[PDB]
């Protein structure tokens, strides 16, 4: 057939004069109309057409080959829906061919097809880009913009808002405009050369609007809480600290330098969807979003740090003394309640600050990875539930309470931790609350509890029935098994008479027990040891900034909304002719980059 | 293929997946005189072909294998407890000892052509032949000596079942988060508790005779 | 011993996914035989296997292809 | 006062400690108290300047002219 041939002909491009005949043919062929000529111009399967396979296929004669096939198309009046055509496979639906024309970098050819009239909308609305995971697909952002934009090709991006029917405020199936895909694609520092913060500040000028930035995607995130959510920590703290000196563009910027004198510089940054005051800000979704791992180096930007440490020596601070206080007397009442315990009239002053910790943590757990955060909220709650049992339990005419009140006094004493984890002693604690938490610990009762079994099957089998103490405290299963966890407990004692009829190999099966135990409690020893000192100090410092920025936040929650108003961190500045936005005065002093001060807000400083 | 940061290749198999004589699959697996397996193991036709297998049959055989000798080992374990000091008693035993013979001849065959080389690191598979042929030989020995009067059967018997829970430790090498947990158990243990027990042992020897005379 | 770890099992992977392969009949490893044929030039006709490999830190461009329509 | 580091100034105000002192050479700059009694060098003292300091205490001018200003005699 043909159809084969001018395939095969704009694949190889070994020479025009082979597509050039088979398009003669062609044309002779449909003398004898449109739907004719593209159902025999595309691939049935996919609804690929020649154009697209001759630009997925470059070669040097291929712009000489994509003006052949443009040139037939428009002298047949059919070059309208063959320059605008798509895919149709339910993989790459939508890619047209200006969207292969970009992603082969190839700039003349995609000048030629948007000048023939190739929409410069069509939208990559395929499963291939746009993948339910990364790693499986390429998400760029499903748009001709975003494509020039996210493979680095500032001439194409230039080349493609400059022209008119761009839509520049596109947003794909995602939700995300040009600025949500920059964000997604950008990875980091000098992995791919940094280009993407490159495209996001010239998108964001050539366009000079707030409209990119305060679009939200189907996620209700905007580019700015996007690069919050995920840990894009160069692009957040590219558009937190964002300073255009053009004069036009001065409005745009995020931070304004208003009152430099020599070294000295007093600038300010802007607050508005940064300082806890809305739905869900830069600083909520970088203290609370558990899903990153970079929350370290995110916390420390510009505006955040300094907002963080004012929170703090504004409020936070005297509520966390306060709250600490509170709970250390409850703690003493409750060791005072249960030494004096009747085997003397605030005994019910715990009972009372116990339902309160009952219901506030427990509110704080009904709102809701969740075992290094809001663990502390579940053992606090445990903790008053045991008090409030042990209250009812010895109004009651139950003996049993004083298990559960001596175990609320130490599980209280234990929950003192959380107040006491920037301590450097209580350190080990502050960290092995995230490492054992979940998995290094269980691997290690596996194995135990494989052990203990079946050596206690191995001893009891071993062992004669005598006649009543039985000369042996290896008799049943569960004897031996206690004696084997008495063992692993330092509770017990290894005696080579147990009444056995083969003593050697009776002890050889308890010191090849020990000697295992031993192997496992090591390996618990060295992993949650795991030293590198400088690394895990590291870490401990680590999880005490990240743990006093999530309490800054829990209780600013708390406090009603006029105290937060007598709080709320941040002077009203204007920073242009009519803006008056809230923003941070950070002072600063450098004695290396000597400028002359042009951009400026007060022209007096102090 | 290529589009993007995606490319979708197409590598030939011609002398490389396990369909010839000798491919580059099956001499890059089982040659154990070079010690650069780890890195050879890792080229894309190779690895891909690996994965395949293992997703196709290999890992539905491998479970198999486990949990047959995880219901043996647990079968040795019941007899080995309820040992007499034959309904349904000597159904298991015969289930064990069938089992004891198809393990052992399994093993002896894969020892017989279990070439030197293999032998050379103590924390590889090779290894592992020795112990489960051990077992079952200890197994099938204790049913023949439980059949005659010995009363030694016994010490085979419980030797038998904690052999086999410990090779337990060659299908929890298979599984990969256990991988890297029982790796670390068995080198801990093969290569320091031993050298640290040997010299213990001196050091417990000439103390025990200087402080018994 | 922490990447060692992946070593032996790689190993102990690769010979166990091996002797299970010997281990069947013949009719089911010519089921199982993963790789399919693929004309590659004139006459070639070679079993390819087709990997697809995404490198999310690619700085090139590829032109070349044997069915450039995307599978 | 001004001298902060070297990771922060990259060590100027040194040079241009030495180019005033030179300049106008005598010891009218270096002797001349503060309303705390403080000489330049006392008040390097006092406020811990360690590479001002360093400069000062260890100052040698090979030129000729200018060798009455050096506190250091290579001899
Ligand atoms: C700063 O710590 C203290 N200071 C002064 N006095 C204290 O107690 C009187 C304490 C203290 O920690 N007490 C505790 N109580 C309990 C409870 F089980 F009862 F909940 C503790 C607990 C809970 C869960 N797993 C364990 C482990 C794994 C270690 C075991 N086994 C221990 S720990
Ligand atoms: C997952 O492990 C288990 N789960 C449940 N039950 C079990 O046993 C009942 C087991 C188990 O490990 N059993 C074992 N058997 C034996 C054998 F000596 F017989 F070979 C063991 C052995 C072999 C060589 N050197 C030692 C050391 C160096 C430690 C000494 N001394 C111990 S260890
Ligand atoms: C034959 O003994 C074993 N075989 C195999 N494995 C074993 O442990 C894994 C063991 C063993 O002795 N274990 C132990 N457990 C504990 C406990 F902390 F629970 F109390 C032990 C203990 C008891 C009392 N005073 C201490 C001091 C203050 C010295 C400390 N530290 C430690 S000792």
């Amino acid at each position: 057939r043909l159809k084969k041939r001018i395939f095969a002909a704009v694949s190889e491009g070994c020479v025009e004069e082979l597509v050039e005949l088979l398009v003669e043919l062609q044309e002779l062929c449909r003398r004898r109309v449109p739907d004719f000529l593209m159902h025999k111009l595309t691939a049935s399967d996919t609804g690929k057409t020649c154009l697209m396979k001759a630009l997925l296929n470059i070669n040097p004669n291929t712009k000489e080959i994509v003006r052949i096939l443009l040139a037939f198309a428009e002298e047949n009046d059919i070059l309208g829906r063959f320059i605008n055509a798509e895919y149709t496979e339910e993989a790459y639906e939508g890619q047209t061919a200006l969207n292969i024309a970009i992603e082969r970098r190839q700039g003349d050819i995609a000048a030629l097809l948007i000048a023939a009239g190739a929409d410069v909308n069509a939208h990559a609305k395929g499963a291939f880009f746009n993948p339910k995971y990364q790693h499986e697909g390429f998400y760029f952002g499903e748009t001709p913009l975003a494509l020039a934009a996210c493979t680095n090709q500032p001439e194409i991006v230039q080349l493609l808002m400059e022209h008119e029917q761009t839509d520049i405020t596109s947003r794909d199936s995602r939700g995300n405009n040009i600025l949500h895909a920059l964000v997604t694609v950008a990875e980091d520092f000098k992995t791919q050369n940094d280009f993407v913060k490159r495209m996001y500040d010239m998108i964001l000028l050539r366009s000079g609007n707030w409209e990119l930035e305060t679009t939200r995607n189907n996620d209700g995130l905007t580019p700015l809480q996007l690069a919050a959510k995920m840990g894009k920590a160069e692009i957040l703290k590219y558009i937190l600290s964002r300073e255009i000196k053009e004069k036009r563009l001065r409005s745009l910027s995020r931070k304004f330098t208003d009152w430099a004198y020599g070294p000295v510089s007093s600038s300010l940054y802007d607050l508005t969807n940064v300082d806890t005051t809305t739905d869900n800000s830069v600083l909520e979704i970088t203290v609370y979003n558990t899903n990153i791992d970079n929350r370290h180096e995110m916390l420390t930007l510009e505006p955040l740090h300094t907002l963080l440490h004012m929170k703090w020596k504004k409020f936070a601070k005297h509520m966390f003394f306060l709250s600490f206080c509170f709970y250390f007397f409850y703690n003493i009442t409750l060791t005072l309640v249960s030494y004096y315990r009747p085997r003397l009239l605030g005994r019910m002053f715990v009972l009372i600050w116990a339902m309160c910790i009952s219901v506030k943590e427990g509110i704080a757990i009904f709102l809701l990875s969740i075992l290094s955060d809001a663990w502390f909220h579940f053992v606090f709650f445990i903790q008053a539930v045991l008090v409030i049992l042990s209250v009812f339990l010895y109004l009651f005419a139950y003996k049993e309470y004083l298990a559960c009140l001596v175990l609320a006094m130490a599980l209280g004493w234990a929950n003192m931790l959380y107040y006491t984890r920037g301590f450097q002693s209580m350190s080990m604690y502050s960290v092995m609350i995230q490492k054992v938490i979940l998995h290094d610990v269980l691997k290690f009762l596996f194995v135990y509890i494989v052990f203990l079994l079946g050596f206690g099957v191995a001893l009891a089998s071993l062992i004669e029935k005598c006649p009543n103490k039985d000369c042996s405290s290896y008799g049943s299963f569960s004897d031996a098994v206690l004696e084997l966890f008495k063992l692993t407990i330092g509770l017990g004692d290894l005696n080579i008479q147990q009444n056995s009829k083969y003593p050697i190999l009776f002890l050889f099966l308890l010191i090849t027990y020990v000697i295992l135990t031993f192997v496992l409690l090591l390996n618990m020893l060295i992993a949650l040891m795991g030293e590198t000192v400088e690394n895990v100090s590291k870490e401990s410092e680590r999880i005490w900034r990240l743990q006093r920025a999530r309490t800054i936040l829990e209780f600013e929650k708390m406090l009603p909304e006029w105290l937060r108003s007598r709080f709320r961190m941040g002077e009203l500045c204007k920073v242009a002719e009519d803006d008056f936005r809230l923003c941070l005065r950070i002072n600063e002093v450098k004695w290396t980059e000597w400028k002359t001060h042009v951009s400026f807000l007060n022209e007096d400083p102090g | 293929w290529a589009y993007g940061p995606v490319s979708s290749s197409l590598y030939d198999l011609t002398n490389v997946d396990t369909t010839t004589d000798n491919s580059v699959l099956e001499i890059t697996v089982y040659n154990t005189n070079i010690d650069n397996r780890h890195e050879m193991l890792t080229l894309e036709p190779l690895h891909t072909l690996l994965h395949m297998k293992w997703k196709k049959f290999a890992k539905h055989m491998f479970f198999l294998s486990f949990c047959f000798y995880f219901f043996y080992n647990i079968t040795l374990t019941l007899v080995s407890y309820y040992r007499p000091r034959g309904w349904l008693q000597l159904l298991g035993r015969m289930f064990v000892l069938i089992w004891a013979m198809c393990i052992s001849v399994k093993e002896g065959i894969a020892i017989f052509l279990l070439r030197p080389s293999d032998l050379q690191s103590i924390l590889s598979d090779a290894w592992f032949h020795f112990v489960f042929f051990i077992q079952a030989v200890l197994v099938i020995l204790s049913v023949f000596l439980y059949l005659f009067a010995y009363k030694e059967y016994l010490a085979c018997l419980v030797l038998a079942m904690a052999l086999g829970w410990a090779n337990m430790l060659y299908y929890t090498r298979g599984f990969q988060s256990m991988s890297m947990y029982s790796v670390m158990i068995q080198k801990v243990i093969l290569h320091d508790v031993l050298k640290f027990l040997f010299v213990y042992i001196v050091f417990l020897l000439g103390f025990g005779v200087a402080l018994a005379s």
